[PDB]
RNA sequence: AGAGUUAAAUUAUAACUAAGCUGUAAAAAGCCCUAGUUAAAAUAAAAUAACCCACGAAAGUGACUCUAAUAAUCCUGACACACGAUAGCUAGGACCCAAACUGGGAUUAGAUACCCCACUAUGCCUAGCCCUAAACCCAAAUAGUUACAUAACAAAACUAUUCGCCAGAGUACUACUCGCAACUGCCUAAAACUCAAAGGACUUGGCGGUGCUUCACAUCCACCUAGAGGAGCCUGUUCUA
RNA sequence: AAAAUG
């Protein structure tokens, strides 16, 4: 249910953190 | 005595932090849980040990000691008897309360009223 | 026959004897029943080790020494080594909660020792050292 | 019950007491209404689910010449009359 | 360590009965809560899990005590029904 | 399955019926047995009222039969008992006065003692724990123990003999060996006992 | 918020005994300067009481003692002021034990994971920062009512005065601005473009390597018998032709 | 204990 949106935001934050670490 | 319930749950009128956090609503049901069947365990490992002590000491022969062989079969017989008789004896009566099949019927005669 | 389960503390003037000795002179059987091993050591009242026997010393192996049978055999051998030095009564002191707890206790009786008292000296820290993390993450 | 407040006299040490003034005032009309239906050739049925005096209810109804129901009440008894009782039946004109 | 030994958690055997003395000692620890305390202290539990365990145990205890109270209240109606057939 | 649940097992013992008046506890059962209008199954052809037949002999004959040839198995029992008898008689007549008071001439007693000697005490059951099979020692029932004792000898005599060796002669050898506890079936038994003693520590896996 | 103290366990350290100790479903690795018992400072944490529900504005607080002490003759109110769990940063001190990371050993086709062992940052004290949480009891503050009245579930439905927010979803706890002892950061916070949906609760099936009771009677195991898969032949398939 | 995909 709400875990779908929570996981979407979690994935977005994880990808943003990986991008920040790479660049 | 029953533990207190005032000021425990989170409600509109409760001003303080909730104390108890129920997984399911604390409504007394109309049926009790079915009695749990006990998990079995191996029998007379102790007498099996003294049976095998004769075999380890006397080079694995039954003519050396005969009582340690006979009491092992005595254990086999008594364990089979306890497996057969008690499987019905413990399911018939509890000696402390009523069987669940009678308990559910007793509770259904005087059920709880969460509504109205 | 007024019998009390409370220990005979030396402070009182009670008259109880076991093989002619007081409760303060009867040897001790320290029995550490861990989750993977059971170690039995018989010391005297003067804290002199007399007999020592454990499931590891009984010729057992990694997982076979954790069963109650290994504890019973260790108790039997510890009882034999204790009787070798001329002891009749002992006070069992159980340390830790494990599978070889009662089995190694009855091992002394099977090996030829009389148990007069059982004391549960289990380590119960009042939130002292922090234990290890929980398994099955 | 919350709707028995006007029909009570008070509470005698936890036990509520019903005043009999309004009991008699209601019972006069109750008996008058019950008697008028019987006078005008009406079907009167005594419904009562209580396993202590049920025998007394059927005896009273048989002596009265009216009908009684003290057993387990079926589902579509009064609603699904053309099926539970018969093809075409007459519904009870009064229920006690 | 600093206390005198052989006073706490000690049970004296009567007439050589060791198996029953051990059961008495085990009852002492279970009814004082030491067995569950040892099994809980084997592995550390976080405070978040401790609060959940306490809440679940208290709710379960309240439900069990209320169910037992209702059972004991309704034990009187266990008698054979004398109005069978009504 | 042609016999209904009301059909009971017959009783072949003549002495059971010939003396009804000597006891009352057993008197109280057989009058109800037939007053309850209970049906009785037909007596099997293999079991009769003979005084020279034994249930053990019949079982061992049944276990040897291959296919459905019962007369061949009955014969094989005939020559097995005859060969045991004649070998024991040849040994009887070649000894001094002291050994004839000990050497047994009875094939039935020799066979029964051989089975008792070959009967194992404890057996092994494979228990699956942690994805692996462990040989847990378990006490065996009387019927299981006797079945193992019988089957081990039958299997040994079937395979470990020369083609020129006949079944009754090989069985006569192994019967006398198992009577004195020197046969390979005793070795098989002791192997099972040793393999149970080696895994005694694994007996906690059993839950019955 | 300061100052002082430690009951149990644990350990550095000595003495007697043993060859093993730890470790898991099972093992291996590790330690044999190991293990049990008798004595033992320093550090860390504070069984039962607690089936108690108190204090503090919140975060948070329940080993003991002492001092200071818990605003408002009591409405709401910020971008202003002061706090703000854990995690993280700097300097000095401490380090029993636990543990990111790491190195070995298990399992797996792979396992840089769950399982075992050792250890570091860290958890500890003082000073200075960082200002984030599922900071949730997802229910704003102040005085009230049980009147009308159940979308669904859940903690029942609502008044009067206010403050802060809410304009489809993804983009997006994002880019660009301002400010901040924060420089892989925090707060505020879009647009281009894509779609006609995105969402909350529920009913019934189906499933569950969730859990609990009764079972399997040729049936799953425990167990019995005779065979297939090995050879030749017959015959039926898939392949080449 | 173990155990992926359609
Ligand atoms: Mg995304
Ligand atoms: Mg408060
Ligand atoms: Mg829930
Ligand atoms: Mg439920
Ligand atoms: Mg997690
Ligand atoms: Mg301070
Ligand atoms: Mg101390
Ligand atoms: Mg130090
Ligand atoms: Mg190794
Ligand atoms: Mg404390
Ligand atoms: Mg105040
Ligand atoms: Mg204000
Ligand atoms: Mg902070
Ligand atoms: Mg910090
Ligand atoms: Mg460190
Ligand atoms: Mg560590
Ligand atoms: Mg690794
Ligand atoms: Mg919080
Ligand atoms: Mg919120
Ligand atoms: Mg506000
Ligand atoms: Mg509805
Ligand atoms: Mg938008
Ligand atoms: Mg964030
Ligand atoms: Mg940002
Ligand atoms: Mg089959
Ligand atoms: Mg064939
Ligand atoms: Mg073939
Ligand atoms: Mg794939």
């Amino acid at each position: 249910k709400n875990i779908l949106k929570i996981r979407r935001r979690k994935m977005n934050h994880h990808k943003y953190r990986k991008l920040v670490k790479r660049t | 005595a029953t533990p207190s319930l005032r000021g425990r749950l989170a409600r509109l009128g409760n001003p303080r932090r909730p104390i108890l956090k129920p997984n399911k609503p604390l409504i007394l049901a109309n049926h009790v849980g079915e009695r749990r069947r006990e998990k079995g365990e191996a029998t007379c490992i102790t007498e099996m040990s003294v049976m095998m002590a004769c075999w380890k000491q006397n080079e694995f022969r039954d003519e050396a000691c005969r009582k340690e062989i006979q009491d092992f079969f005595d254990c086999a017989s008594r364990a089979e008897a306890a497996r057969k008789m008690r499987s019905i004896q413990e399911n018939l009566g509890e000696l402390g309360s009523l069987p669940p099949k009678k308990l559910n019927k007793l509770l259904h005669r005087f059920p709880n009223k969460p509504h109205v | 026959s007024s019998f009390s389960i409370y220990p005979p503390i030396p402070g009182q003037e009670n008259s109880l004897r076991w093989a002619g000795k007081k409760f303060e002179e009867i040897p001790i059987a320290h029995i550490k029943a861990s989750y993977n091993n059971t170690q039995i050591q018989v010391v005297s009242a003067a804290h002199q080790p007399l007999a020592h026997a454990s499931c590891g010393t009984e010729g057992f192996r990694n997982a076979k020494k954790g069963t109650g049978i290994a504890a019973q055999t260790a108790g039997i051998a510890a009882a034999a080594k204790a009787t070798g030095k001329g002891v009749t009564h002992v006070r069992v002191v159980v340390k830790g909660l494990g599978p070889g707890r009662l089995s190694a206790i009855k091992g002394l009786t099977m090996g030829g020792l009389e148990v007069i008292s059982i004391t549960d000296n289990t380590p119960i820290p009042h939130n002292g050292c922090r234990p290890r993390k929980a398994r099955r993450l | 019950h919350r709707f028995m407040e006007p029909y009570l006299f008070g509470s005698r040490l936890g036990q509520d007491i019903i005043d009999l003034e309004q009991t008699a005032a209601h019972l006069q009309l109750a008996l008058n209404f019950t008697a008028h239906v019987a006078y005008r050739e009406g079907i009167i049925l005594f419904v009562s689910r209580h396993r202590q005096f049920a025998h007394l209810i059927e005896t009273t109804a048989r002596d009265c010449g009216e009908y009684a129901h003290t057993r387990y009440f079926k589902g579509g008894l009064l609603t699904n009359a053309p099926l539970l009782l018969g093809p075409g039946v007459r519904l009870p004109d009064l229920i006690i | 360590a600093n206390h005198l030994k052989f006073i706490a958690r000690t049970v004296m055997v009567q007439e050589g009965n060791v198996e029953g003395a051990y059961r008495t000692l085990n009852r002492i620890l279970t009814m004082d809560g030491l067995i569950e305390d040892i099994k809980r202290r084997r592995y550390y539990e976080k405070p978040c899990r401790r609060r959940q365990r306490e809440s679940y145990e208290t709710c379960r205890r309240i439900y069990n005590m209320e169910m037992a109270r209702k059972i004991n209240f309704l034990m009187r109606k266990n008698r054979a029904d004398p109005w069978q057939g009504c | 399955s042609r016999y209904g649940p009301e059909y009971k097992d017959p009783q072949i013992d003549k002495e059971y019926y010939r003396k009804p008046l000597a006891e009352q506890t057993e008197e109280e059962k057989y009058e109800r047995d037939f007053k309850k209008t209970q049906l009785i199954k037909a007596a099997p052809a293999t079991k009769t009222s003979s005084v020279f037949e034994d249930p053990v002999i019949s079982k061992f004959t049944n276990m040897m039969m291959k296919g459905g040839n019962k007369v061949l198995a009955r014969s094989l029992m005939t020559q097995t008992l005859e060969a045991v008898k004649r070998k024991q008689f040849a040994k009887y007549h070649a000894a001094s006065a002291e050994e004839q008071a000990t050497i047994e001439r009875n094939p039935y007693t020799i066979f029964h003692q051989a089975l008792k000697n070959c009967e194992p005490v404890i057996g092994l059951v494979p228990i699956l724990k942690g994805g692996h099979f462990y040989q847990v020692p378990v006490p065996l029932a009387d019927r299981r123990r006797r079945f193992l004792a019988m089957k081990w000898m039958i299997a040994e005599c079937r395979e470990k003999k020369h083609r020129r060796v006949l079944m009754p002669e090989k069985l006569s050898q192994e019967l006398l060996e198992a009577f004195h506890n020197q046969g390979p079936v005793i070795k098989r038994k002791h192997d099972m006992h040793k393999m149970a003693e080696a895994n005694r520590a694994l007996a906690h896996y059993r839950w019955w």
